[PDB]
């Protein structure tokens, strides 16, 4: 009735900020591995010559 | 009841209707004469443009019809010719170099082509021991365009030649041109690589020596004679006549070729 209570009324605060501080932890670690990929495609100017190739010129 | 298989390959309808008469009125109906796009025997190819399922292209100066201006020369010109694919695809030549440049892998190419090269190479090799000639002469046109098929043609060419124990000289496509006309008597066994300008000059020597048939060796195992001309037609069907085992009609389809070039039909 009192002892368990109060310490529990002791331990919220430091939970709560710990909790938040892993919640945060985890949202930059999610913004953190987001990267833009590019991706590199074959020239055209390649294809072009090639199709010079098959016309003989 | 026999079959002579007709190739066409950029021939106009004249040359091709020419070489039907001749037949027809020569062999006199024993052996047919069916038109297809590929054989591997008993068949003739009409028109300068390369035929499908042939990997060499040899020809020679035959006795008989030598030119009075190209009497007594003897050199063998073997040209190599890489597998053919439909006209739409991108030929082999043009695949193996370009895909390069363009970063696609190229092996089952380069396999394709080594194997093209070791055929023409022992077929070079073979018409340099039986003439006796000690050196061949190797053509790769220098174009900056041509860098890797013709690297890879000299690699296995010499590779080749050097291992039957022939040397091996490479040269360009002008200089070996101006000489294979002017002075032809230089040179004993010339290989060329396979490109569009290689073949301009096969057919321009073919056509400068008087008129000839060219031999070309397919996959399958075989020679089949080619023509682009009214007389190196004739010449080539005389040729394919003889290897059925026709020899009267093969001299005097020769003769006529030999007399009147333009209209052998006529003449015979």
């Amino acid at each position: 009735d009192i002892m368990v209570p109060s310490f529990v009324y002791n331990k919220l605060p430091v939970i709560h900020f710990l909790q938040e501080k892993r919640a945060e932890q985890k949202l930059r670690r999610v913004l953190d591995e987001t990267y833009t990929e590019w991706t590199e495609e074959l020239d055209q100017a390649h294809v072009t010559d090639a199709i010079t190739r098959s016309l003989n010129i | 009841s026999k079959q002579l298989t007709f190739i066409s390959a950029g021939a106009t309808a004249a040359v091709l209707q020419s070489a039907s008469a001749i037949v027809s009125k020569v062999a006199g109906g024993r052996v047919q004469t069916k038109t297809a796009k590929e054989a591997g025997r008993h068949a003739v190819v009409v028109g300068p443009e390369t035929p499908i399922g042939v990997h060499t292209a040899v020809t020679e100066v035959p006795k008989s019809a030598q030119d009075p201006l190209f009497s007594g020369v003897s050199t063998v010109v073997v040209r190599a010719v890489l597998p053919r694919a439909a006209p739409d695809s991108v030929q082999l030549r043009d695949a193996l170099d370009v895909y390069a440049s363009a970063g696609i892998d190229t092996k089952e190419e380069v396999r394709s082509a080594t194997e093209a090269f070791k055929k023409s190479a022992e077929v070079a090799v073979g018409k340099a021991k039986a003439k006796g000639v000690k050196r061949i002469v190797l053509v790769v046109k220098q174009a900056s365009k041509h860098n890797c098929i013709n690297e890879l043609f000299k690699k296995i060419s010499t590779e080749t030649i050097e291992s039957a124990g022939l040397t091996t000289e490479v040269v360009g496509t002008a200089a070996v041109a101006n000489q294979l006309i002017v002075n032809p008597e230089s040179l004993g066994v010339v290989l060329l690589n396979d490109v569009a300008a290689t073949e301009q000059i096969e057919l321009a020597f073919a056509g400068v020596v008087g008129g000839v048939s060219r031999v070309y060796h397919t996959v399958e195992g075989g020679k089949i004679s080619a023509g682009h001309s009214f007389k190196s037609v004739a010449l080539a069907v005389a040729q394919e006549l003889r290897e059925l085992g026709l020899s009267s009609e093969a001299d005097k389809v020769e003769a006529a070729a030999s007399k009147n070039p333009r209209a052998v039909v006529s003449a015979l």
